DNA sequence: ACACACTCTCCAATTCTCTAA
DNA sequence: TTAGAGAATTGGAGAGTGTGTTTTTTTTTTTT
């Protein structure tokens, strides 16, 4: 199927009323022709009978357009098409893009040369008159209850995800927790980010989880993508009237939205994404249309730059304003392990011989997992316990204490929200109406592991929170400050002169430094000293204030 | 023209739309973007271009009906329309709305003791400490009386407030909280989510390749309150336009095909980050922040928020958060009282002039002794 | 076109087919037509005409076949074998939707003015179903299909059960790159006739020719720095070969003698061989899978010790070894096929240095 | 060349009147 | 009492007349 028309009304029985004396009569009609009365039989006055449109009797019709499917084509040719008409009961049963088998009567009709003239052409037009077309529980609850009461159900449900991926268990657990989510002020849903080299299996993983949830959506940050992240207004190709096209983020409200090549989206896209993830709504003001939309959606993103000398945010393009919103962040790269390659190749060989003897079992577990998630989502609301409250408070205190040795901040309320959401999701996986220490200890484990992998400074082997809140290691900050002080001292040592040449200062600094200072570093130091009201840069000359 | 609301659209489907007809007293009661319920009847409308009459002629993959005298040898086709008989959303006004209960409540508030602190507590119950900020932001809601000088120039009414602080702490809470409380308010940022940004912009309309305007945040926030986040990082184009918008409360455009003066009558509450994230407690605000002196001189009040890792304070904040998750005046009382209070237009007394001029003189000579 | 007089635009004529003469003719096909020439009936004294049709008339083995490819060109022995296996192809494995495709795809990186044009045009001439295009986006129709006032054309479309060749690939645009990416993934395309989302077959294999951004290739820099396509799609190709060449007295004299001699003064068997041998779809036994596992992990150990190796490498080895097994009249892959594929993929790196 | 709108004419149907069956 | 012929008025069957009828170069704003 390619396109479907709006619904068309169609006449069945005309209603005629006399203008002179209000007498009425009905006319059953003949293959499209109406037998209009010439005279009112009651009052014998000619040309006095009028057709009353809204008193007549009508029926429904629709026009559908269909194309031959790509498999049965001759090589290299373009496809053929036909027009179908469907009446009464069948009038709205298909939508564009899907595929059908149809039975009908093959009709043929003449066409007129012009709307005024009554001559007809000698070559007829044909269409299909549709008659039929075909498209190509307590037991479950008790099974789910028994399965949920089985030990290590959290590991089992996580293991069920993406059988093509053999080792990334804690990532699967994080994705499972995102699918379960918290419950309803504060944003209850979870956002996850995947980072590392291109060509890794992350896009396949997005496409896998996309296919597991009813309200799911999938698109790319590239401009070539099939549907945009931004809402817009356009003219209908049929009527040429305006229609409002909401973006993928709006459509995935109360659902999961998978985004690919996230790293190379443009600034306007980043801005609207920031708005959506902070406010959970989207604002529009264009062409006379002014409104606010609900856009409470769960984001799952895959990103790219590997370079171990620098942390994730230091390698990839995007700002800390966005990266600081994900509840957890994961990194994917090769381990350079012989046993890992051997196991991966062995799993690949097993997949080469993949067979119904286990494909059916994985399919059954997938169906049961869909039922498990749907049931849990439909009824379960985890609520706080004294043990969980104590453990969560202690976790926040641990993170504040971790910064105390450096005399600095290392926790703030958003971190505690991530722990709470993860603990609620873990409680819901157990089908528990109470969130409890079992959930919090696992939430601490996942959060600590995520901090270790995402926010370690590779220059020291220690988690540096300023990486996640400013985009750089504190090492970079110290180096920039030291460079600015060295530059200031160099200018002061030549302070008898009001203007110094840019290239001369670059050569002075680079001749006195151990680091091979770049043009960007030198200019950032100059800009810092200009913001400090110490100097003004006028082209190739640096001048004192 | 109407369209299926977001709640009804079945997954993967394109939206359907319908033509609605309004008559007599119901006319111009709905604007584009509104969501409403319509009551009436579905009707069938013919193609009027192919009928003929003694008064007027006919103008001229489907076929219509045939065989009426008025239709000649042409054929006639119909379309669906919805005729709506009714449509509804899906000073004296105060006297009409306030019952004796509301009158008694605003009277009790007028007679209340330490009402200032009571309203601070009632409007900002979640906040900890920082009373000066609460008093300052509360006063902004009451504004100030605008005045027109006899020669036609006018004097500014609204106050503007600025809050600078560390990304870890309270400044974001105030913005989102007052936005949730207040009527007719806008939240945005210096890194705006549209081509217009904070002030009006020009765009070419492809229906004629003709230049037209598009509204920015400060136009939509006219007669309201505007909340701007990450104000330290902003486009230069908007930054120049803000110079006029802050004091003259208007925006002026003069480009190809467009010449206009636009209103921007607004109270602004801005939030900003100091350089290096944490505020340097040893240095002035002017050394800490990114803003230039002309913009900075516009605001009537400034405040600074910066953290330190005191164990008891951290433990108290954590317990407050987890307790909130575990669970004097209502917001509607504040709304009703505020709308009552804003009808007063108090004068300055003759004796107050002496104190005002004295205090300004004292401030000026202090500034001259060690700009205002 | 060759019948048009100098400095003129070619003309066209309408032909009406009726009765038992229908469905003979095809687009793009040479024909000779017998008919009656008549004027069209109105509903001025000047009138259009057409031709009323009465009749329409249309106008070992491995080393031997390897040596038969491009004999005009000296050397490049294993490159010719790579192109042979490109024409033969591997097998679509199709295990219950966990698809591995059999089509080989390769890319040639050439120094300025090097002999690759002769080899490329030889494969273009040789192949029984193929097409050619150039990346500059010329005034004609593009890589994908296009619309006129019905849909038509496109190099990716017109080569379907065959191989398509792209020239000066490095000058492609983002539209071209996304089109190639979509063909590599789904082997189908989309073009909108009138806003409708029509879609169209593109089942063919791809052969790419590219040139460095400036001058000769530099061995001191990576191929990404030299050719400057993005690594994501550039690494799709099963094999990459740098066609580098330089002056020498005897070889230049031999070439000059050949060119001046040319200026002064069985494909049917090959096609039948590839027709009969490509009927095979050879499997692998578990012993060969274990052997490939050991070989692959050892190869990746050396690759990181000496990185580029990935799952794509393993599937390339499978494709070329199965393709060689198809070149033999044998129902299964064997050790020698894996070894041949391994030395071919291994030695290809030597062309870059 | 092929359709509406308008104007106009002549032929013979319907009733009055006188007459025969 | 029932029915047919000769004269007068009127309806409408029919004819005649008048008229209508994708594909290229250049500017402007804002995005890069
Ligand atoms: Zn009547």
């Amino acid at each position: 199927v390619i396109r479907t028309s709006q619904l068309i009304p169609e006449m069945q029985e005309a209603f005629f009323q006399c203008q002179v004396c209000a007498h009425t009569t009905r006319v059953e009609m003949d293959r499209g022709r109406i037998a209009e009365p010439s005279v009112c039989g009651r009052c014998h006055t000619t040309h006095s009978m009028a057709l009353i449109h809204n008193r007549s009797l009508f029926s429904d019709k629709q026009m559908i357009k269909l194309q031959e499917s790509p498999e049965d084509m001759p090589a290299g040719q373009t496809p053929h098409t036909v027009i179908l008409f469907a009446h009464n009961d069948l009038v709205d049963k298909v939508q564009p893009g899907d595929r059908v088998n149809v039975t009908g009567i093959y009709r043929a009709v003449p066409i007129r040369v012009n709307p005024r003239v009554s001559n007809v052409k000698s070559v007829y037009k044909t269409h299909i008159d549709v008659i039929h077309y075909r498209k190509t529980s307590e037991k479950r609850v008790e099974l789910l209850k028994e399965l949920s009461r089985k030990p290590d159900i959290y590991e089992r449900l996580a293991s069920a995800l993406a059988p093509s991926i053999y080792e990334h268990e804690d990532i699967k657990k994080g994705i499972l927790l995102q699918l379960f989510g918290g419950t309803r002020k504060f944003r209850a849903e979870i956002n996850i980010l995947l980072c590392g080299d291109p060509g890794t299996s992350k896009s396949q993983l997005l496409q896998y989880v996309y296919n597991l949830v009813p309200r799911g959506q999938y698109t790319s940050g590239k401009g070539s993508s099939a549907v945009g992240l931004t809402a817009y207004v356009m003219k209908d190709p049929e009527t040429r009237q305006l229609v409002l096209q909401t973006g993928a983020l709006v459509l995935s409200d109360n659902g999961i939205c998978c985004i690919d090549e996230f790293d190379k989206m443009n600034e306007s896209t980043r801005s609207v994404l920031h708005e959506v993830m902070e406010q959970q709504t989207l604002s529009i003001a264009k062409a006379g249309i002014i409104c606010q939309l609900n856009a409470r959606t769960s984001v799952l993103a895959a990103a790219n730059p590997w370079n171990p000398k620098k942390t994730t945010i230091e390698n990839i393009q995007l700002p800390h304003t966005l990266l600081s919103r994900f509840d957890l962040i994961f990194l994917l790269l090769d381990p350079q392990d012989e046993a890992y390659d051997r196991r991966l190749a062995h799993h690949l060989v097993a997949l080469y011989y993949q067979s119904e003897e286990q494909a059916e079992e994985e399919l059954l577990d997938m169906a049961v997992l869909k039922d498990y998630i749907a049931y849990a989502h439909s009824t379960i609301m985890p609520r706080l316990s004294e043990e969980a409250s104590q453990a969560l408070i202690e976790a926040y205190v641990d993170m504040r204490k971790i910064g105390s040795s450096r005399g600095m901040v290392s926790a703030y309320p958003r971190q505690l929200e991530s722990l709470i959401r993860l603990a609620e999701a873990h409680a819901k996986v157990r089908l528990s109406n109470k969130v409890e220490a079992i959930d919090v200890e696992e939430a601490k484990r996942l959060h600590r592991e995520a901090l270790k992998q995402s926010a370690t400074d590779p220059r020291t082997g220690i988690v540096d929170i300023s990486i996640l809140t400013t985009g750089m290691s504190a090492t970079s900050r110290k180096r920039k400050e030291e460079l600015a002080e060295a530059l200031k001292k160099l200018i002061l040592s030549k302070g008898k002169t009001p203007a110094l040449k840019y290239q001369q200062l670059f050569e002075d600094i680079r001749g006195q430094s151990d680091i091979a200072i770049t043009k960007d570093m030198f200019e950032e130091a100059l800009r810092a000293l200009a913001d400090d009201d110490f100097l003004t840069v006028t082209g190739k000359t640096v001048r004192l204030l | 023209r109407i369209q299926e609301t977001q709640a009804e659209l079945p997954r993967g489907s394109i939206p359907r739309s319908l033509e609605v007809i309004l008559r007599a007293e119901a006319v111009e009661s709905a604007q584009a973007g509104d969501k409403c319920d319509f009551t009436g009847t579905l009707i069938v409308v013919p193609d009027v271009s192919k009928l003929s009459t003694p008064g007027a002629r006919a103008e001229t993959e489907t076929e219509g009906i045939r065989g009426l005298r008025a239709l000649g040898v042409r054929d006639l086709s119909y379309r669906l329309v919805f005729l709506a008989c009714c449509v509804a959303p899906t000073a004296e006004s105060i006297k009409n709305q306030m019952t004796v209960k509301e009158w008694e409540k605003v009277f009790e508030m007028s007679q209340d003791k330490n009402l200032y602190h009571n309203l601070c507590t009632s409007l900002f119950p979640t906040i900890h400490g920082n009373d000066e900020v609460k008093r300052g932001v509360l006063l902004m809601l009451f504004g100030g009386v605008p005045k027109t000088t006899g020669e036609g120039t006018s004097l500014r009414g609204d106050i503007n407030v600025c809050i600078v602080g560390d990304p870890s702490t309270a400044k974001s809470q105030f913005l989102k909280h007052v936005e949730e409380f207040s009527p007719r308010a806008v939240y945005t940022s210096g890194k705006a989510s549209s081509a217009a940004g904070l002030t009006a912009a020009v765009v070419r309309d492809e229906e004629s390749h003709e230049f037209v305007i598009e509204a920015g945040a400060l136009m939509l926030a006219d007669n309201g309150v505007c909340c701007i986040d990450e104000f330290d990082k902003m486009d230069v184009r908007d930054q120049v336009a803000i110079h006029e918008a802050m004091e003259q409360q208007t925006i002026s455009i003069t480009k190809a095909g467009v010449k206009a003066t636009l209103n921007a009558r607004t109270s602004i509450l801005a939030a900003a980050n100091p350089i290096s994230g944490h505020y340097d407690r040893s240095k002035s605000l002017k050394q800490n922040i990114n803003l230039s002196a002309p913009i900075m001189s516009r605001f009537d009040l400034f405040f600074i928020l910066v953290d330190e890792c005191n164990e008891v304070t951290d433990y108290a904040i954590a317990r407050r958060i987890v307790d909130l998750h575990s669970r004097v005046y209502s917001l509607d009382d504040i709304r009703r009282y505020l709308l009552f209070a804003r009808q007063f237009k108090p004068k300055i007394s003759k004796e107050s002039e002496d104190f005002i001029v004295e205090q300004y003189k004292h401030l000026r000579q202090r500034d001259g002794s060690g700009r205002i | 076109s060759d019948q048009v007089p100098v400095g003129n635009i070619p003309r066209s004529i309408t032909v009406l087919v009726e009765g038992e003469n229908t469905r003979i003719a095809q687009p793009g096909d040479h024909v000779s037509v017998t008919g009656i020439f008549l004027p069209i009936l109105r509903t001025g004294l000047l009138s259009e005409t057409y031709l009323e049709a009465h009749r329409i008339v249309k106008m070992d083995f491995y080393e031997k076949l390897a040596a038969s490819i491009a004999p005009e060109i000296y050397g490049h022995e294993d490159v010719k074998k790579a192109l042979l296996l490109l024409l033969v192809g591997g097998v679509d494995q199709s295990p219950r939707g966990m698809k591995i495709r059999g089509n080989i795809n390769i890319c040639l990186m050439g120094d300025p003015g090097v002999a690759k044009s002769q080899l490329l045009s030889y494969i273009d001439r040789l192949a029984p179903r193929s097409q050619y295009t150039t990346g500059r986006g010329s005034s004609g129709v593009g890589l994908t299909a296009a619309v006129l006032r019905t849909l038509e054309g496109g190099a990716l479309v017109l080569a379907d059960q065959g191989v398509c060749c792209i020239d000066e690939f490095d000058k492609m645009a983002e539209a071209d790159r996304t089109a190639i990416h979509e063909v590599m993934e789904q082997q189908t395309i989309s073009i909108a006739k009138a806003g409708i989302l029509t879609t169209l077959n593109a089942r063919c294999s791809i052969l790419a020719a590219a040139n460095p951004a400036y001058g000769r290739y530099n061995p001191r820099r990576s191929l990404e720095q030299n050719i400057q396509l993005p690594a994501a799609l550039l690494s799709r190709f099963d094999l990459l070969w740098l066609i580098q060449d330089r002056p020498d007295r005897d070889n230049d004299l031999r070439l000059a003698q050949h060119i001046t001699y040319v200026h002064q003064h069985d494909m049917k068997l090959m096609r039948r061989y590839i027709a009969m041998c490509r009927e095979k779809q050879p499997m692998v036994p578990e012993s060969l899978a274990d052997y490939i596992t050991a070989a692959y992990v050892e190869m990746r150990r050396e690759a990181w010790a000496s990185t580029y190796t990935s799952a794509r490498t393993l599937l390339a080895i499978l494709r070329l070894s199965t393709a060689l097994a198809r070149l033999r009249m044998v129902d299964v892959v064997e050790k020698e096929d894996v070894n041949e594929a391994i030395r071919l993929m291994e030695m290809s790196k030597d062309s870059l240095l």
